[PDB]
């Protein structure tokens, strides 16, 4: 039949998808961290003889939402979140590293620094952090430097042990991987240490989804959802009734 | 030479959309 | 009147091509950049202002441009068909092809060089210039056209379209066909 | 969800810390040798969505 | 199951799962204290646990 | 680095009541906010099996 | 001719005059 | 015409073609 | 022949 049928088909099932992303973004509200992801869609024509009439649509993620998360003041040692622009470098169980934005740090039976997501955290020498297991008081700097109190010691022997790894890219420069964490378009890239990175101690940085912006973007999609559903029933019924031309 | 492929909504969309097999979009082109 | 800063936001797209068909504006500013394809199709504008610049593509088919002054950077192609256009300048940078199509066109620069094709279809153009270089195809068809300069260079097809052509260019290497 | 709301989270934990600084000292009011303590407030970072100068 | 290459473009589109809980974590932050006239309750200041 | 036994004292919990309360707050808008886009699904493919 | 502001179907190349439209 | 038409493309980048 | 067919046979 008419060539409408799939064209407003390619339209409604990329709204799905696009539907889909909004939906991942008001599940990761209240997620740690969380990056929101942009949902755009793009209009490919289909070039060749012939009318230009048909033109498909792809729903595509241009981008990610980069500015500061909820900060959470917890009161927790452990818990450091970015001012402003920055991430943290981790590397994930295979062991490739990656930018995090989580610090919803801890500390195993051994002294290595995780974080939620079971990452392990990088250090000055571009290594894991292993600190010493018998500590008193862990107390993070503002720059990402690390003085604990051996387990036993006086109040005054407070020294650095390490300084974690905070690196700030070019945002536009960052995808996400197929676990949340954010890497170098270009690979092989050096992820290079940022001195202007800061870290305030005591507080997690939440999500930065904007829940009202979702919702609005949804009521269209249903529209544009529903006007395309249509336009495949009218392709129908054009076809039945011109079944009788070969009547005779 | 023989031409052939999926018919209706699979083929019916853009080559980004990778519902098509590699190897069946090849016999859309000609094989004998 | 003449399109402002703020005028010249709501005509352009995500990527930077501004829109201007049928909009009532007679003249831009000097030193015009656009970031892409520029359109300025059935315009009242009657002169480009100098130092404009183009990141894609100038369209003014069926409009009343008719002045163009050097040192226009267009990256595309220039489209100037059914315009009131009657002289080429000289100095143009051009990225791309050439459509003078059923302009009044009279005069062309001195060994002009287009990078794509050439058209001069129905125009009331005498003689080309010495030295012409097309790296396309070239379309004469219906032109007032009928003798060739000593020196030419066509790249790809010659399409005469009915004009009759008496004197032929001595050095002449043809990359394609002549069609009549 | 809402900026609004964790922003003032932060402001209900400040003064939780305030009133219970200010509890001891009512407490140590008879104690020998106290010193008074006050709490210290300060602004958290700001977001820099668009650079003065 | 292909992944990488053109992330901002429609052949590599990613979408997401959704969310999940992955761990309760437990802050042991030091509580305040509860004076009572009872001589066999016992409190810890700073670390540690009593053994049962 | 241990601490010491201190008698006759007990050691309140370290919950912040108000705390719960916000936290209660965000997780009830944002469970509400879930419910509405799996009703909009619904109500998406209802209109597809109806109309269509 | 007709319409003066005919689209192409044929892909941007910027450098061939398009002959799908009536370029006329 | 004396030979089939070429097919139609569809690319989501016009300049990788 | 297509290559990579399913077939209709009890695997």
């Amino acid at each position: 039949m008419d060539r409408a049928l799939f064209l407003a088909m390619s339209g409604a099932k990329q709204n799905m998808q696009a539907l889909q992303l909004r939906a991942n973004n008001l599940a990761n509200v209240s997620t740690t961290g969380f990056r929101a992801d942009l949902a755009q869609a793009r209009s490919m024509q289909a070039y060749g003889e012939g009318h230009p009439s048909r033109v498909f649509s792809m729903t595509e993620r241009p981008g990610h939402n980069f500015a500061q998360g909820s900060v959470i003041t917890t009161g927790r040692d452990l818990d450091v979140t970015i001012e402003g622009s920055g991430w943290i470098s981790v590397l994930d169980h295979t062991g490739k590293e990656g930018l995090t934005r989580n610090g919803n740090l801890k500390v195993d039976q051994n002294g290595m620094l995780t974080n939620a997501s079971g990452h392990l955290v990088l250090g000055e020498n571009d290594a894991p952090i292993t600190l010493p297991i018998p500590l008193s008081k862990i107390e993070i700097g503002r720059d990402g430097t690390i003085s604990v109190l051996p387990q036993g010691a006086p109040a005054e022997e407070f020294q650095a042990v390490d300084r974690i790894k905070l690196v700030k890219p070019n945002d536009q420069s960052l995808f996400k991987d197929t676990n949340g964490l954010f890497r170098h378009k270009t690979p092989n890239q050096p992820y290079e240490a940022d001195a202007t990175v800061s870290l305030q101690t005591g507080a997690i940085e939440g999500s930065n989804v904007n829940a009202v912006g979702e919702m609005t973007a949804l009521i269209d999609l249903q529209r544009q959802f529903e006007m395309q559903v249509k336009m495949m029933s009218t392709a129908e019924e054009m076809d039945k009734s011109s079944d009788s031309l070969l009547r005779m | 030479n023989m031409v052939a492929g999926i018919p209706g909504a699979l083929s019916n969309q853009p080559p980004a959309d990778a519902s098509i097999p590699q190897d069946v979009a090849q016999m859309k082109d000609g094989s004998v | 009147y003449e399109l402002d800063y703020y005028s010249k936001f709501g005509h352009t797209d995500n990527y930077g091509n501004l829109d201007l068909r049928n909009k009532p504006y007679t003249q831009l500013p000097s030193g015009f950049v656009v970031k892409g394809n520029l359109n300025i199709s059935q315009t009242p504008i009657k002169k480009l202002p100098k130092g404009l610049d183009v990141g894609g593509s100038l369209e003014a088919t069926n409009s009343a441009l008719k002045t163009i002054r050097s040192g226009t950077k267009i990256k595309g192609y220039a489209n100037l068909l059914g315009s009131k256009i009657e002289s080429w300048p000289r100095g143009i940078k051009l990225g791309g092809y050439l459509n003078l199509t059923d302009t009044p066109l009279k005069t062309l620069p001195a060994k002009l060089r287009v990078k794509g094709d050439l058209s001069v279809i129905r125009t009331p153009i005498s003689a080309l210039p010495e030295g012409l270089v097309v790296d396309g195809n070239l379309y004469i068809g219906g032109s007032a056209l009928q003798v060739f300069p000593d020196t030419m260079t066509v790249k790809g097809n010659i399409f005469l379209g009915g004009n009759k052509i008496t004197k032929w260019p001595s050095n002449l290497t043809l990359g394609g066909a002549v069609a009549p | 969800m809402h900026p609004a709301l964790w922003v003032s989270k932060t402001g209900l934990d400040a003064q939780q810390t305030n009133i219970a600084t200010i509890s001891n000292n009512l407490a140590n009011a008879s104690t020998v040798g106290y010193k008074k303590s006050r709490a210290v407030f300060e602004d958290l970072f700001y977001q820099n969505i668009n650079q003065p100068g | 199951g292909q992944s990488s290459q053109n992330t901002e473009l429609p052949s590599g589109l990613m979408l997401g799962a959704g969310s999940k809980v992955v761990a309760t974590q437990k802050v042991h932050t030091h509580g305040n204290a509860q004076t009572t006239t009872n001589a066999l309750d016992m409190m810890v200041e700073g670390d540690g646990f009593f053994q049962v | 680095g241990l601490g010491e036994i201190r008698q006759s004292m007990l050691e309140a919990s370290n919950v912040n009541v108000t705390e719960e309360l916000v936290n209660m707050i965000e997780a009830q808008r944002v469970y509400e906010m879930n419910s509405k886009v799996i009703s909009s699904v619904d109500k998406m493919m209802s209109f597809v099996n109806q109309q269509l």
